[PDB]
C-alpha cells in the first residue's frame, strides 16, 4: 500500500486479491481457534489491535459489522444495570497518494530552504514550533534533520540500490527494499488509523468492558499493562528445540490471546453445535477451544467454584447474624451446600433459610433496580434465599434478566426445592462480575441487599482468588477512607523510615562517611491515641549489610509479634501505611493472620515529623538496649477533643513542625511564660489558647505552601484546605 | 572519512542480524568480528587496507537459493571476516564514485 | 541392587548405600558379636560390612569364592 | 571460537575423522575438533592436507606455465590452480615470490631479502590452514590427550542408540533370568 | 523474649515491665465514648446531607 | 613469645620470624581480628600511634618508615612496619607502581589519609601500602595477588636489596640472634615508648 | 571482649615502665529470599505438602483440579505464587500430548487431562522447584554483593562522590563520559527503579534536579536526567545520569527523544510505544523495567522495554552522543580512565556545587 498507493484503487483486480488475501488469513485463525463458521467470530478480535487485544489486522474489505453486537453494560451503585449502545477503514484514505507527497516535498523544502536561509542572516535558533509543525512532510522527511546519524549519514551514498542487492546477500524477502526509511525518515503514519479503529469499534469503553477485563473489573484501561508472555509458551519451549513435537503444541502460543477473548470467542453463537459444561464448574464451554480448557482448568483448579458460592452464602449468613433485630429475624438458618448445588444449573435449592415471629407484608416479584415496590402485595413470613452463579458470554452478561429468568423457572420447576413462596434469587456473573437480585422484598430487605452485596463483592476473598488467577493468566498487570479512622474499628498506622538510619560525617579525605545509628517503628491508633514506640539497636544493625531489606522484614516482623502477642479480642482490622512496599513484607506475616486487612493510605503521614520526634527519641537513645516505649499521644485532649479534633489536630500539628522546627520551639511557647509539663508531650494551653495556635500553625502551612502556590488564595482555600486536612500531594495543575 | 565509512559499513551488517537474531556459530563469528571491529576500528580499517593489497585467493562461498514461488533468486554467504572487507569498500567506492 | 539403611518406626531411607557393586543378597547373617555381618552374592561371592560404618560408596574389604555353589 | 595454527593432533585426528566418516561428513567431523569446526576441517584438508597436493619444488615448466598463465589470465587464480595444479595459495604465494626474485635480484638479494618480507609484523594471519603443521609438544597433555581420548572413543562406538540400549536389556533379561530361576528352585 | 522490656509512659506516672508476658496478661468510660458516638453521628450526617445536595443537583 | 617488642593498649608490636631488615616489627592484635577496617577504631588508632612512634624512632636512626598490610588468606590483623632509607622514600613510588604493573594490577594514589577504613568495607581482601610523606598505595585487585607482593617490593635492589628476604621462611635467623635485636628494638624504642607512662590509669 | 586485649596487653607495658607494683596493678587488673512481580524482597516458602494433598485417582491434571484446599491456603497461594507456578501446570500434561494423534472432534487439552505420569515425576520436579528457589537465592544475595552503587559495598568508588544527601548521593562518572560534569544521583540504599523508591527517596532524587539545573544554567548550559532501568528483572542498583548540553542542544534534545523513542523498538510491541510523564510513580508499574528522560525541570518521556534484545542499553549516551557529533568511543566502550582524571573532575564540580545550600543545610 505504502509503494502501489496510487495505483491500487484503479487496480481493483488487486482489491479482489487483497479482499481474498485477507480472508484467507481470518480463515487461518479461524481454523486454528477451530471452528467451521463465522457467527462465533466477530472482527472485534482482529482489530481490537496491539492496545487491547495482541492481534492488529489492518484492513483492505469492507467487512460489514455485526454492529447490534456493539452493546455494553455496566453495573449502578443501586444495583441496577444500565446499557450503552454505539465499517472499519480501509488505509487508503489515511496513506496520501504520491501526487499529494510530491506536491507537498517541494513546497516543504522550499519553504525550509526560505526558513533557514532567513535564519542564516537571523541567525536566531531555529523554531521549535516549524519543526513540531511540519513533521510528515516531505520525501526525505523533516524529521530526516532529527536524524541522530545524519553526520553519518551525510556519506552513506550507495543505499538505495545496495538494499535492492540485500535481496543476493540475505535471504529474508524484504517489503521495504525500496526504502532506507533512516533516510526517507518515514514515509506512512499508522496513527490515524488506528485511533479511527477504535472509534470505529467503540472500543475504549465498549470493547475492553466487553471480553475479559470485567472479569478483571478494576479501574479504567488507564493503569493497564502487558506483561511478556512468561509460561510454557516460552521458557521450556524455546529451550528444548523440540520443534517436531512443537508443531503438535502450536496451539499453546495462543492461549494469552484466547483466554482474553474467550468471553467472546466462546460465545454460544455458533449457527451449529452443543453445549458442554466443564466439570465442578459452570463454565459452559462450546466447541473445543484449544487452550481454554486447561486455562480454565488453572483458574479453577481445587473446588473454586464450589468454594466461591459456599463464601457468599456465609457472608450472607453473617450480614443477618448482625441485622437479626432490625428485620425481625429469630435465627437465620444455613441449607447444607450440597456439592453439586452451585453447579447444577437445571435446578436449585434455598442456601439460607430465615426465621421469624412477626406479621409482615411481602412484595410482589421485583429486581433490585425496582425502588419501591407493591410491598402489601401478600402477607407471610418464611424466607429463603438461594444464589446461583453464572459464567456469562457477550451473548448473555445478562443478570437482570438471567435473576428473574432463573427465579421464575426454578420456582415453578417441580425438580426444585423451596421451603416457602417469598424469597430473593442472587446472581453473580463471575466473567463480569456483575451482580443482580430478582425478589419478593419485605421492605428492609432490598436496602440492606443492596449496601451488603456491593461491600461483599470486594471483600469475599474467594472472589479476590479468582480475580488474581484470571490477572495470572491474563499476565496483565496495572499501576493505579479519612472517614474510617474516627468511626469504629481498630486502625493502626505504622512506619518503617525512622528504622534504619545513617549519619553523614567528613574524613580528613575532605570526603563523606557513613555512620549507623539507632532507630524506632512507630505505630499509633488514631481513635484511641495510643502509640507503641519499638526501639532496634542492637539486633539488625549488628548482623548484616543487607540491612535495608532486612530492615522491612524485621518492621514486619516486629509489628507482627506485637499483634500476635498482646491480644485475641483487640488485634487490628485495618493497618494504614504510606509506604506501601512496605504492605508486601507485612502481607506475608499477615499471612499467618488472614484475620487483618492493610491499606495503603493515599494520604501523606507526619513519619518524616517522626525524625523531630527523635528529638525525644534523643532521649529513647541514651537508652542502651532495644526496649519498646508506650505512649498515649493525647494529654488532657484524650477526654474532650480526642475523637473529632485531635486526629485533625495532630495531623495538622505534626506535619507543619517538621517544615517549622524551629520556628515551632517558638511558636510551641506562644507567651514566654508558658511551659510543656513532664506529664504531658504538648504545652499547657487552655482550649482557646490551643485554637490561637492551631490556627496559627494551620495558617503557617498554608503561607509557606503558599509561597509555592502565590496564586493561592481563591481556589486553595475553599479546596485545599479539606484536602491538605486529608494531607493529599496536591500539585495537580500542571499533572491535569 | 574512513572511520565513518567503517561505521557505515558495520551497522549494516549488523542490521541484517538484528531482524535475523538467532545465531549459529557464524553468525556468532560475525556480530564477534563486527564489535571487535568497533573497538578495533583503526586496527580494524588496517586490516580491510591490508587484506585489500595483498590477499587475492578466498575461502569458499556458500550458496543457497530464495524460493519466491515464480522464480528463484541465488543468495551466496561470504566468510564473515571477508564480508567487513567487502561492506567497507562497497560503501568507499560508492562515496568516491 | 542397594542397601539401605532405615530407623525404627521411621518409614524414609534415612541412609542409601548405593553402588554398582552392589547387588541381590539373598541371604544375611550377623555375627552374634554384632562385629562383623555376613552377606551371600548370587554369583558365589561373600562380602564383609561393618554394621556401624555407613561407608556408603560401599565396598570389598574381603570377599572370598571358593564355594562350589551356583547361587 | 574457531582458527588458529593447526597442531598435529588436529591434522591426525582430522585425517582418522576422515577415515571413519569423512569425505563431506565435515560437519561431524568437527565434532571431534573443537576450536577448528566446520568450514576449517574442508579447508585443511583440501588446499593443504590432501593427497595428490605435490608439496614439492616448482620446477621450470610449472614456473614457466604460473607466469605464462598470470599474463593470460589476471588475478584468476582459483582457474590458474588446476592447470598447475599447485593449487591456489602454492601458486599466489610463488607467484608473489617471483615477483620480489626479480626486484630483490641485484640490489635486494642480502638487504631486501630480510629488512622487510622476512616476518609478518606480529599480526594475526587468515591462511593458517594452507601454510603448516605444527608438532605436538614434548607436554602437549591435556588440551590434546582430552580430544584425543575422545576421538578414541567416538572412533570405537560404532553403534546405535538401540542397540547399546537391548543389549543392557540382554544383560537385564539374563539377571532376571538368575533371580527367577532360583525363586522358581527354591520354592517348588 | 519474655525478657524484653517495656517502658510504660501512658500513665501520668513512668513503669517499667517485663513487656510482653505481663502486657500480654494485662463510669467515666461511658461519658467520654458517648460524646464522641453522638459528634460522629452528626458529622457522617452531615457530610452526607452535603454530598447528598450535591448529588441531587447533579 | 620472645619475638614481641612491644605491647601497648589495644595492639602489640612484634618482630617477625623472618625480617627483612634489623629493624622490621610488625603490629598485630591481640583480639583476632581479620583487617582494619573490620578492627576498631582504636586498634586502628593505635596503629596510626605506632606508625608516628617507629617514625620517630626510625628518624632518630635517619631512617624513613614504611608501613603495609595485606587483608588476603590470612585470619589474624597483621601490619608490616620496615624502615629504610631516606633516599629509597622517593624511590618507594615507582618500585610499587611497575612492581604492580607486572603484577597486572592498578595502585590507587590516596592523600594523607583516605584509604585504609574508607575505600572499601569489611569482609573484602585488598592491600594497602603507606608512604613515608603520608600518602596511600591501594588496590582491590585481589585475584592472583603475590602473597609476599609487600616485602618483595621493600627487599628490592634500589631499597634495601635483600631479594633473599622476600621468602620469609628463607631468611628466619637463630633465636639467639632474634632475642638480640629485639632487645636492641626495645631500647632504642624505650625513649620514644609514649605508651609506658599511660599505665598511670 | 576487646577491652580483655588492653589488659593482656597492659602487663609487659607495666614492666616496660620498670615499676614493679604497676607491674602487680595491671596484671591484678585481669589475672586476679524471593522476588516478586512488585519487585520486593521478601522471605521464601516452600510447597512441601502440596505433593501430597492430591486425590490418588485420575489422570494427572485432573488430579490438581480436583486436589481441594480451603479459601485460607488458596489466600496464601495466591499472595505468595507468581503467575509462572500457575502456566507451569502446562508442562508434563502436554509436553506428552504432543506425541499424540489429535481429531479435531476432540483434542488440544482433551488429551492433556488423559496423561498420567504419578509421583516419581512430582518428586522429581518438587526437588527441581526447591533448586531452583535456591538458585534465585543466591542469585539475589549476589546482585547485593556485586553491587559496586551501595555505600556499604565492597566495590565502592567513594572518591566519585561530590555531595551526600540523607538517602542519595551525588558522583561522577566512572568512565570518560559525554562531560567532565557527566554527574549521576545514586540512591544510597539498594532498589532497581527510581518507581521502586517510596516517597521520601523517590522526593528527594527531585530534590539534586533543582541544585543541577541551577548550577548548569549558571553556565549557561542545559541539562537532560534519564534512567535507564533494564535492571528491573534482575536486581542492578538504579541511577539517574545527569548530562549537561549547550542550550542550542537542550531545545533540540526533546525532539531528538520523541522521535527515538517511536524507533527503539519493532512496529508490533504490545504496550504503548511512549509514555509523556507526569505521574511516573502511577504511569509504569513497578517491576517493568523502562527508561525514561526528563529536559531540566520539565517532566519529559519514558518507554516500557518489552525487548531488551531490541532496546539497547546505551540508548540515550547514543542519542547525546549524536548530537554531541562524538565519535562511538565516547558511548561504546565506558573507557574507565579514572585515577587522575575523576578526582580533577570530582573536586572541580565540588567547587562548583558548593553554592547550593542544600548541600551545608544537611
Ligand atoms: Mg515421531
Ligand atoms: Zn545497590
Amino acid at each position: 500500500m505504502t509503494y502501489f498507493r496510487e495505483a491500487v484503487v484503479n487496480t481493483q483486480e488487486l482489491l479482489d486479491l487483497l479482499v481474498k488475501c485477507e480472508n484467507k488469513i481470518q480463515t487461518r485463525i479461524k481454523i486454528g481457534l477451530n471452528s467451521k463458521m463465522p457467527s462465533r467470530f466477530p472482527p472485534v478480535v482482529f482489530y481490537t489491535p496491539k492496545e487491547i487485544g495482541g492481534l492488529g489486522m489492518l484492513s483492505m474489505g469492507h467487512v460489514l459489522i455485526p454492529q447490534s453486537d456493539l452493546r455494553w453494560m455496566q453495573q449502578t451503585e443501586a444495583g441496577g444495570v444500565t446499557h450503552f449502545r454505539s465499517l472499519i477503514p480501509n488505509l487508503y484514505r489515511y496513506i496520501q497518494p504520491w501526487e499529494a507527497e510530491f506536491v507537498d516535498s517541494v513546497r516543504v523544502w522550499a519553504e525550509y530552504a526560505l526558513k533557514r536561509q532567513e535564519a542564516n542572516a537571523q541567525n536566531r535558533r531555529l523554531t521549535l514550533e516549524d519543526l513540531d509543525d511540519s513533521w510528515d512532510r516531505g520525501i526525505p522527511r523533516i524529521n530526516t534533520l532529527f536524524q541522530k546519524d545524519r553526520h553519518t549519514l551525510a556519506y552513506d551514498k550507495g543505499w538505495r540500490v545496495r538494499t535492492e542487492f540485500k535481496a543476493y546477500q540475505i535471504l529474508k524477502q524484504n517489503p521495504f527494499w525500496w526504502t532506507h526509511q533512516r533516510h526517507d525518515g518515514k514515509l506512512w503514519n499508522l496513527n490515524n488509523y488506528r485511533t479511527d479503529m477504535i472509534q470505529a469499534l467503540g472500543g475504549v469503553e465498549g470493547i475492553l468492558e466487553h471480553t475479559l477485563f470485567r472479569g478483571t473489573y478494576f479501574p479504567t484501561w488507564e493503569g493497564l499493562f502487558w506483561e511478556r508472555a512468561s509460561g510454557f509458551e516460552e521458557s521450556m519451549k524455546f529451550k528444548k528445540l523440540t520443534n517436531a513435537q512443537r508443531s503438535g503444541l502450536n496451539q499453546i502460543p495462543n492461549r494469552r490471546f484466547t483466554l482474553w477473548w474467550s468471553p467472546t470467542i466462546n460465545r454460544a453463537n455458533v449457527y451449529v453445535g452443543f453445549q458442554v459444561q466443564l466439570d465442578l464448574t459452570g463454565i459452559f464451554m462450546h466447541g473445543k477451544i484449544p487452550t481454554l480448557k486447561i486455562s480454565l482448568i488453572q483458574i479453577f483448579r481445587a473446588h473454586l467454584w464450589q468454594k466461591i458460592h459456599e463464601s457468599v452464602v456465609m457472608d450472607l449468613c453473617q450480614v443477618f447474624d448482625q441485622e437479626l433485630d432490625a428485620l425481625e429475624i429469630q435465627t437465620v438458618q444455613k441449607e447444607t451446600i450440597h456439592p453439586r448445588k452451585s453447579y447444577k444449573m437445571n435446578s436449585s435449592c434455598a442456601d439460607v433459610l430465615l426465621f421469624a415471629q412477626y406479621k409482615w407484608n411481602v412484595s410482589r416479584p421485583s429486581l433490585m433496580a425496582d425502588s419501591k415496590d407493591v410491598m402489601d402485595n401478600t402477607t407471610t413470613q418464611k424466607y429463603w434465599l438461594d444464589v446461583q452463579l453464572r459464567w456469562g458470554d457477550y451473548d448473555s452478561h445478562d443478570v437482570e434478566r438471567y435473576a428473574r429468568a432463573k427465579f421464575l423457572d426454578y420456582t415453578t420447576d417441580n425438580m426444585s426445592i423451596y421451603p416457602s413462596p417469598t424469597g430473593v434469587l442472587i446472581a453473580i456473573d463471575l466473567a463480569y462480575n456483575l451482580y443482580s437480585a430478582y425478589g419478593n422484598w419485605f421492605p428492609g430487605m432490598k436496602p440492606l441487599i443492596r449496601q451488603a452485596m456491593a461491600k461483599i463483592i470486594k471483600a469475599n476473598p474467594a472472589f479476590y482468588v479468582l480475580r488474581e488467577r484470571i490477572r495470572k493468566g491474563l499476565q496483565l498487570y496495572s499501576s493505579e477512607n479519612y472517614g474510617e479512622l474516627f468511626s469504629n474499628q481498630i486502625i493502626w498506622f505504622v512506619d518503617d523510615t525512622n528504622v534504619y538510619r545513617v549519619t553523614i560525617h567528613k574524613t580528613f579525605e575532605g570526603n563523606l562517611t557513613t555512620k549507623p545509628i539507632n532507630g524506632a517503628i512507630f505505630i499509633f491508633n488514631p481513635r484511641t491515641g495510643q502509640l507503641f514506640l519499638k526501639i532496634i539497636h542492637t539486633s539488625v544493625w549488628a548482623g548484616q549489610k543487607r540491612l535495608s531489606q532486612l530492615a522491612k522484614w524485621k518492621t514486619a516482623e516486629e509489628v507482627a509479634a506485637l499483634i500476635r502477642s498482646l491480644p485475641v479480642e483487640e488485634q487490628p482490622r485495618q493497618i494504614i501505611v504510606t509506604r506501601k512496599a512496605m504492605l508486601d513484607p507485612l502481607e506475608v506475616h499477615l499471612l499467618d493472620f488472614p484475620n487483618i486487612v492493610i491499606k495503603g493510605s493515599e494520604l501523606m503521614l507526619p513519619f518524616q515529623a517522626i525524625m523531630k520526634v527523635e528529638k525525644f527519641g534523643d532521649l529513647i537513645l541514651k537508652a542502651t538496649e532495644p526496649q519498646m516505649v508506650l505512649f498515649n499521644l493525647y494529654d488532657d485532649w484524650l477526654k474532650t477533643i480526642s475523637s473529632y479534633t485531635a486526629f485533625s489536630r495532630v495531623v495538622l500539628i505534626m506535619r507543619g513542625m517538621h517544615i517549622n522546627p524551629d520556628k515551632t520551639k517558638v511558636i510551641l511557647k506562644p507567651d514566654k511564660t508558658t511551659i510543656t509539663e513532664p506529664h504531658h508531650i504538648w504545652p499547657t494551653l487552655s482550649d482557646d489558647d490551643w485554637i490561637k495556635v492551631e490556627l496559627a500553625l494551620k495558617d503557617m502551612i498554608l503561607a509557606d505552601y503558599g509561597k509555592k502556590n502565590n496564586v493561592n488564595v481563591a481556589s486553595l482555600t475553599q479546596s485545599e484546605v479539606r484536602d491538605i486536612i486529608l494531607g493529599m500531594e496536591i500539585s495537580a495543575p500542571s499533572q491535569q | 572519512h574512513d572511520t565513518k565509512l567503517l561505521i557505515l559499513a558495520l551497522e549494516r551488517l549488523k542490521e541484517s542480524y538484528s531482524v535475523k537474531n538467532r545465531l549459529n556459530q557464524s553468525q556468532r563469528e560475525e556480530l564477534a568480528l563486527i564489535e571487535q571491529a568497533y573497538d578495533n576500528p583503526h586496527e580494524a580499517l588496517s586490516r580491510i587496507k591490508r587484506h585489500m593489497l595483498t590477499q587475492r585467493a578466498f575461502k569458499e562461498v556458500g550458496i543457497e537459493f530464495m524460493d519466491l514461488y515464480t522464480h528463484l533468486i541465488p543468495v551466496y554467504d561470504i566468510e564473515p571476516l571477508e564480508k567487513v572487507t567487502d561492506a567497507y569498500l562497497d560503501q568507499y567506492l560508492w562515496y568516491e564514485a | 541392587k542397594s542397601v539401605r539403611i532405615w530407623e525404627w518406626e521411621i518409614p524414609v531411607d534415612t541412609k542409601l548405600i548405593q553402588n554398582v557393586g552392589l547387588h541381590a543378597i539373598p541371604t544375611m547373617t550377623k555375627s552374634p558379636n554384632d562385629k562383623w555381618v555376613v552377606g551371600q552374592c548370587m554369583d558365589n561371592r561373600i562380602v564383609l560390612f561393618q554394621l556401624v560404618d555407613d561407608k556408603l560408596r560401599f565396598s570389598k574389604k574381603k570377599a572370598f569364592r571358593g564355594h562350589n555353589a551356583a547361587g | 571460537i574457531k582458527g588458529g595454527v593447526w597442531k598435529n593432533t588436529e591434522d591426525e585426528i582430522l585425517k582418522a575423522a576422515i577415515m571413519k566418516y569423512g569425505k563431506n561428513q565435515w560437519s561431524r567431523i568437527a565434532s571431534l575438533l573443537h576450536r577448528k569446526s566446520a568450514k576449517q576441517c574442508k579447508a585443511r584438508w583440501f588446499e593443504w592436507l590432501d593427497p595428490g597436493i605435490k608439496k614439492t619444488e616448482w620446477s621450470r615448466e610449472e614456473d614457466e606455465k604460473l607466469l605464462h598463465l598470470a599474463k593470460l589470465m589476471p588475478t584468476q587464480w582459483r582457474t590458474i590452480a588446476p592447470i598447475v595444479g599447485r593449487t591456489s595459495a602454492q601458486c599466489l604465494e610463488r607467484y608473489e615470490h617471483l615477483l620480489d626474485e626479480a626486484q630483490r635480484k641485484a640490489e635486494g638479494l642480502d638487504e631486501e631479502a630480510t629488512e622487510t618480507r622476512k616476518l609478518k609484523p606480529g599480526e594475526i594471519d587468515p591462511t593458517p590452514e594452507t601454510k603448516p603443521a605444527r608438532p605436538d609438544p614434548i607436554d602437549m597433555d591435556d588440551d590434546e590427550l582430552e580430544m584425543l581420548s575422545e576421538a578414541r572413543a567416538r572412533l570405537a562406538n560404532t553403534q546405535g542408540k538401540k542397540a547399546k540400549r537391548k543389549a543392557r536389556e540382554r544383560q537385564l533379561s539374563d539377571a532376571r533370568r538368575l533371580a527367577s530361576l532360583q525363586k522358581r528352585r527354591e520354592m517348588r | 523474649y519474655s525478657n524484653i522490656k517495656v517502658i510504660d509512659m501512658t500513665g501520668k506516672q513512668q513503669k517499667i515491665y517485663s513487656g510482653y508476658d505481663s502486657f500480654s496478661m494485662k463510669l467515666i468510660h461511658n461519658l467520654n465514648l458517648l460524646v464522641d458516638l453522638t459528634e460522629e453521628g452528626i458529622r457522617r450526617s452531615n457530610q452526607q446531607l452535603i454530598s447528598l445536595k450535591d448529588q441531587t443537583t447533579a | 613469645k620472645h619475638l614481641v617488642v612491644a605491647i601497648g593498649n589495644k595492639c602489640y608490636a612484634a618482630m617477625p620470624k623472618g625480617p627483612l631488615t634489623e629493624d622490621h616489627v610488625m603490629v598485630l592484635s591481640v583480639g583476632h581480628i581479620q583487617s582494619q577496617v573490620s578492627a576498631p577504631v582504636e586498634v586502628r588508632d593505635e596503629i596510626e600511634k605506632f606508625k608516628s612512634a617507629f617514625t620517630l624512632m626510625a628518624n632518630k636512626q635517619g631512617k624513613a618508615l614504611v608501613t603495609f598490610e595485606r587483608n588476603f588468606r590470612t585470619q589474624h590483623l597483621q601490619v608490616q612496619m620496615v624502615m629504610i632509607d631516606k633516599s629509597s622514600s622517593k624511590a618507594l613510588k615507582s618500585s610499587f607502581t611497575t612492581a604492580a604493573a607486572c603484577a597486572g594490577f592498578e595502585l590507587v594514589t590516596m592523600g594523607p589519609d583516605e584509604s585504609l577504613l574508607d575505600m572499601v568495607n569489611e569482609g573484602c581482601p585488598y592491600f594497602v601500602a603507606e608512604l613515608p610523606d603520608g600518602s596511600k598505595l591501594f588496590t582491590r585487585s585481589m585475584k592472583g595477588f603475590p602473597l609476599h607482593f609487600g616485602r618483595e617490593v621493600l627487599a628490592s635492589t634500589p631499597i634495601l636489596d635483600c631479594e633473599d628476604k622476600v621468602d620469609w621462611k628463607a631468611c628466619v635467623l637463630a633465636k639467639e640472634k632474634e632475642v638480640e635485636l629485639v632487645n636492641k628494638l626495645k631500647s632504642d624504642f624505650k625513649p620514644f615508648d609514649f605508651t609506658a607512662e599511660d599505665d598511670s590509669d | 571482649e576487646d577491652e580483655k586485649n588492653k589488659l593482656s596487653a597492659k602487663i609487659l607495658k607495666a614492666e616496660m615502665k620498670g615499676d614493679t607494683d604497676l607491674v602487680k596493678k595491671l596484671k591484678r587488673k585481669l589475672e586476679s529470599m524471593r522476588r516478586d512481580r512488585e519487585g520486593n524482597i521478601l522471605p521464601a516458602s516452600s510447597r512441601r505438602s502440596d505433593s501430597d494433598r492430591h486425590g490418588e485417582g485420575s489422570s494427572r491434571m485432573r488430579r490438581e483440579y480436583e486436589k481441594s484446599q480451603d479459601l485460607d491456603s488458596m489466600v496464601r497461594e495466591e499472595k505468595t505464587g507468581t503467575a509462572g507456578d500457575q502456566l507451569r501446570l502446562f508442562e508434563r500434561s502436554l509436553i506428552k500430548s504432543s506425541k499424540i494423534r489429535r481429531h479435531d472432534d476432540e483434542s488440544v487439552d482433551d488429551i492433556a487431562e488423559m496423561q498420567k505420569g504419578k509421583k516419581k515425576s512430582d518428586e522429581k520436579d518438587k526437588k527441581r522447584k526447591e533448586k531452583e528457589s535456591i538458585k534465585e537465592h543466591k542469585r539475589i544475595e549476589r546482585s547485593f554483593d556485586d553491587c559496586s552503587r551501595c555505600i556499604d559495598s565492597s566495590r565502592l568508588k567513594k572518591h566519585n562522590i561530590i555531595a551526600v544527601g540523607i538517602n542519595t548521593y551525588l558522583a561522577v562518572v566512572e568512565w570518560d563520559g559525554l562531560d567532565d560534569e557527566h554527574l549521576i544521583i545514586v540512591p544510597t540504599q539498594h532498589c532497581s527503579s527510581t518507581i521502586q523508591l517510596d516517597e521520601n527517596v523517590w522526593d528527594e532524587m527531585r530534590l539534586w534536579r533543582k541544585g543541577l539545573v541551577a548550577v548548569w544554567k549558571s553556565q549557561n548550559r542545559d541539562c537532560i536526567f534519564f534512567e535507564m532501568s533494564r535492571h528491573v528483572d534482575s536486581n542492578p542498583h538504579v541511577f539517574i545520569e545527569c548530562v549537561p548540553v549547550e542550550q542550542e542542544i537542550g531545545d533540540m534534545a526533546s525532539i531528538y527523544f520523541k522521535k527515538a523513542i517511536n524507533e527503539c523498538e519493532g512496529e508490533y510491541m504490545d504496550n504503548k510505544k511512549l509514555i509523556e510523564t507526569k505521574d511516573l510513580r502511577r504511569q509504569i508499574p513497578k517491576g517493568f523495567s523502562y527508561f525514561a528522560v526528563d529536559f531540566g525541570l520539565s517532566n519529559g518521556f519514558a518507554h516500557v522495554i518489552e525487548s531488551h534484545d531490541h532496546f539497547p542499553s546505551t540508548f540515550a549516551t547514543e542519542i547525546i552522543a549524536g548530537m554531541l557529533d562524538l565519535p562511538p568511543k565516547k558511548w561504546r566502550k565506558r573507557e574507565t580512565d579514572e585515577m587522575s582524571k575523576q578526582k580533577s573532575r570530582a573536586e572541580n564540580f565540588k567547587k562548583l556545587w558548593e553554592p547550593v545550600d542544600w548541600t551545608k543545610r544537611l
